[PDB]
């Protein structure tokens, strides 16, 4: 039971209290907890605001800041947040140039970012939003209806927030952000599952050398249970298991602030194939090594390779965890010149720190 | 379970297993010439010691080794065969046998507890090394810094009480060998420092004992009394040249002499020169100095 | 066991390989193994060297960039370089304005380094050493002699590598090093083992909410096992071990380039007194969640605060860990106003990232 | 039976019976005091060579032995219980062991045939020693002369091959370190004699190397330019005094100077002096005389 935690109900706001005291460049407010940052509203750019429950750090509160996130709502570990959150804190980000919601594909997500949407659209606020479901592992899962919004959002939430910073408009920078999620592909692994503080007990239990193959961040079930073999051969199941299950057809919804309705959507996603350029994110679920990261890295790149896809740009690290998981993720993002331009372009939130 | 081995073995089972062996690390020739040039004065001691040493102990199957402070194999000999059995293993010259690598062993252990150690059969921590017994004593520098080891290893079967004491007084040969080798080396760099200034004086000089030996001329005085510098050494000074009557009194009455004018007579060639000379009283008898000044 | 490897004696190849991959501005050697700055020899400048065992990352191989390290030396897992190493690697990056060895404090670490500076010297090559010895919890370890050399490694390989940067001689850089070893102070604890992959076995084992109190990053004894009671007492005690254990004189030896000779110096640390400002460092060892950095993070401000101790930059994350241990370190480094100008220039490193 | 002990054999076969045995002649206290003090040199090498040979091997039944060129023995040390196996038969603490005493045995044959030597068993004259194997290395003199000889005496069915080896890496200590030893007293001998040289010029004369530090200052250097010869020395000549111009510029260009007058500045006080100044090339770099003339 190896958490260092004091109080079980208490865990979320020592946690929180101590980023806002790690970071001045965040605002913590209190009575509803979200976080901003400590400059909002930053009038003249389109706001970029997501959340989700707490568990996942740094995702989403390390991502506040300059060319990312404006603010992010956490609620109570694996719990969507509530919409008085939502509708609160993307009222106090607001700039004038409306306010973008990046939402994962979760049933209770969904439901109270769609809520809170709709409350801030009465409320006089230009306001859409991106729905992300990379998860390529299993369709319909325990929280989710569809395919699961993992590690992508990431990506997403920069490539985004970079384009908001520069000066594109709110419909800009939801069409890219749709845009993108048709084009990311994630897939993760567990070989020991995380335990939330409340719960006491692990989320899931595996036998010996056993793995949850296309584990999900909430501890939710993957495709099945089969035998840890290697990393290589690992690593080579969930590479091919990208491509097979990258074709994808299926329908999100956004907000058509114009006419005030949910539009249903249609949409595909491609399979990765020869010749492409990708973006690749070997993401630490919470409690592997990095060193055995660099260990699927390697082995990854040498897949890549082999079917033809171009790595562009990497991250390696914990981005977006599982609390204590022991197991990975790897995402990869097709990419053209436009989109590496975006992302090498500045990011200055506590997890991500790059340019001038 | 000697309290050394015990804590050895604390310290490799954290982070290695007893079954598993892999060919241990060896220096690529190129940076192993400055590995083995870094110890030329150790080495050139300690492989007299050790072709000796094998020269009345063969025939018999063991290898000796000399290895550095970071437990690097710098040369070896011995019977021919052992040598190759061991460089089945990988121990070969460059090859570095500390505790991280191989496992607990005199090679290594020797060094970490600053004395003669010998570790044979399962004392060792990898079974490879089971069959083996190894000597070896660390040797340390003049400023008591941990500088070289001497081993002796062969099949466990056939160790013998000596030896553990025969690596130990090698490494003792070797080690007080480099101290006072050194000692020598430092007072000999002052011997030529301080021939140097007396070969760089304006005057000629010339020294002898109380019994009336030369023991010092410098190239100058030895121009000009057309003495050859070394054949004169330790030989009687009125042999080497006929002195004239003033120094005769003076060396006799042992009374100083200032700038005085004087005769010498070197091998029927007569040499006028002016002259200081000064006794140096001592207990076992008077020396002299008498210092040629050039016009 | 939950070790994402392959073969056992493969892992650390596999494992560079990934990391020279992901990082091309980073050269990997073979035969021997050393890495350095893609870049190297950049002449000009003081070069800064280091290494140990691998199975810290990202320390050192992390911190190779400007601003900070020009190489590093990984040796096996938990098992310090050999000289051979070393030497080359220095070889490599030798700026022609000397090179500054930094050394952990530990046996093998100690003596190989300073052999291979005899080494490198005897090639002229101008070089000094600085040695860290941080750990404030046990007086000789099992692999030390003295104090151990922990995370504030990381902080003076960053300071260090600015002055470097910046134009510093040899000599300044390392008697800046060398006064910053002075004012650091750390220590750790552990909830659970690291298993090194060679051994198979944990490297300890701890009994029901049982911690090992002052841990050292090879899975060493620390001074004791006590019961884990909550987050609070945990950091509280460990607070009060880096004032107590604060005062401490000892011998450490640097190497006098000039006379060819290792000179031994007496010198005392000072313990963290009111009125001093310190950057600290809340370390992941390997496996505790982000999220609970934070909540130590928020009790370590409220220690200092009422010690009088002014918290003006931090760091948080996993910065030198060893392997999957779940504990965390906090470092502690008594600064001035030359110091921080140092900390805030240029880094950029694959695990530290900022400045223009 | 090879040629060595069949010619000892051919000794003793005239004079002797195998089957008698006679405690061999040892030498009264009193005179054992100087024989054992003219060897003072030799024992305090050895016995301290021969302490650590034995506590490494302990526990095994042997004696070790210090013997004197007449193969009298000065000091024995090893195992309490074979001491008093062999002192039963009279090897004691002033005994000799000449080959005319107690018949073929390496304990003399070694110095005899003036290499390292083994004899067990039956390869002994007396049969008394038939189940003693003796292991013995001679060891030489400064100028070589026999000076000695380090012995290991064991039951004969308990030797190994290391035994001899040992006894020969100890007299190559012992040897060795009173060789070298010597050598060091008779170049400090030079060393003072060559001092005394320089002490009695009649200048001043000073010295400092390629990195400018005082090596050598003599009383009248010392008087004159008011320094404390002893705390000078080693240490940086710009810090010990203020040099002239004229000599900096004769330092930094190598050039030499004769008979130039010059002011130096001592501790506030200003000395006037003529001086020479001298190069003395060498191959790490230039040192220097300088010699302080007396008007």
């Amino acid at each position: 039971m190896k958490k260092l935690i004091n109080d079980v109900q208490d865990v979320l706001d020592e946690q929180l209290a101590g980023l806002a005291k790690a970071h001045p460049s965040l605002t913590l407010h209190q009575d509803p907890v979200y976080v901003t940052r400590a400059d909002a509203p930053v009038a003249g750019k389109v706001a970029l605001l997501s959340g989700g429950g707490s568990g996942h750090e740094p995702m989403h509160c390390g991502y506040i800041g300059q060319g990312m996130l404006s603010g992010a709502c956490p609620g109570e570990i694996f719990t969507s947040p509530t919409p008085d959150k939502i509708f609160e804190c993307a009222m106090q980000v607001d700039g004038g140039e409306g306010v973008l919601l990046i939402i994962k594909n979760y049933t209770g997500d969904i439901l109270n970012f769609e809520t809170a949407t709709e409350l801030l659209h009465d409320s006089g606020v230009k306001v859409t939003t991106v729905v992300i479901d990379d998860d390529v592992a299993v369709k319909d899962s325990l929280y989710t209806a569809g395919r699961r919004g993992v590690a992508n959002t990431v990506l997403i939430e920069k490539l985004v927030g970079a384009a908001a910073e520069r000066g594109d408009s709110l419909d800009a920078c939801a069409e890219l952000g749709r845009k993108l999620n048709n084009q990311g592909h994630s897939i993760g692994i567990a070989l020991g599952a995380c335990t939330v503080p409340a719960a006491g007990k692990p989320s899931f239990t595996l036998a010996d050398n056993e793995m949850e193959f296309g584990v999900g961040i909430h501890g939710e079930p993957g495709i099945d249970r089969r035998p840890f073999s290697s990393l290589d051969q690992t690593v080579d199941e969930m590479f091919d298991t990208l491509l097979v299950n990258g074709s994808y057809h299926r329908t999100l919804r956004f907000w058509d602030y114009q006419q005030g309705s949910w539009q249903e959507e249609q949409q595909t996603k491609q399979p990765l194939q020869s010749g492409d350029r990708v973006i690749a994110l070997v993401n630490n679920l919470g409690a592997t090594p990095l060193s055995e990261l660099y260990g699927v890295y390697n082995r990854l790149t040498t897949r890549c390779q082999q079917a033809g896809l171009t790595i562009e740009r990497n991250l390696i690290g914990a981005y977006c965890t599982s609390l204590d998981m022991t197991g990975f993720s790897i995402t990869l993002l097709k990419v053209d010149d436009e989109t590496l331009a975006l992302w090498d372009a500045p990011v200055h939130t506590p997890a991500l720190n790059w340019g001038k | 379970i000697s309290p050394l081995i015990a804590t050895s073995w604390e310290r490799c089972n954290k982070l290695m297993k007893r079954e598993t062996w892999n060919v241990p690390h060896q220096a690529q020739g190129v940076t192993f010439a400055s590995i083995y040039r870094r110890k030329k004065a150790m080495l050139t001691l300690g492989q007299a010691a050790l072709e000796d040493a094998w020269e009345y102990m063969a025939p018999r199957e063991c290898a000796l080794f000399i290895l550095d402070e970071t437990a690097c194999i710098l040369s070896r000999n011995g019977d021919p065969q052992t040598l190759q059995q061991l460089s089945a293993l990988g121990f070969n010259d460059g090859t570095y046998c500390a505790e991280g690598i191989i496992g607990t062993c005199a090679l290594s252990l020797a060094a970490i507890s600053g004395q003669a150690v010998k570790t044979m059969a399962d004392q060792h921590f990898k079974q490879v090394l089971w069959n083996w017994a190894f000597c070896a004593t660390p040797l340390f520098d003049s400023k008591g810094r941990l500088t070289g080891t001497i081993a002796l290893a062969c099949p466990v079967e056939q160790t013998t009480a000596a030896d553990l004491p025969l690596t130990l007084a090698i490494a003792r040969e070797v080690g007080n060998l480099l101290l006072t080798d050194s000692l020598l080396a430092e007072t000999n760099r002052h011997l030529n420092q301080l021939n140097a200034l007396l070969e760089s004086m304006d005057d000629g000089v010339i020294s002898w004992d109380e019994q009336g030996n030369l023991q010092f001329i410098n190239a100058q005085a030895a121009r000009v009394l057309r003495l050859d510098a070394t054949a004169s050494q330790g030989r009687a000074i009125t042999e080497l040249l006929t002195l004239p009557a003033v120094l005769q009194q003076a060396i006799k009455q042992a009374h100083p002499l200032k700038h005085v004018e004087a005769t010498f007579e070197s091998q029927h060639q007569f040499i006028d020169a002016v002259i200081t000379l000064k006794p140096i009283i001592e207990t076992q008898g008077t020396s002299f100095i008498l210092l040629l000044h050039p016009v």
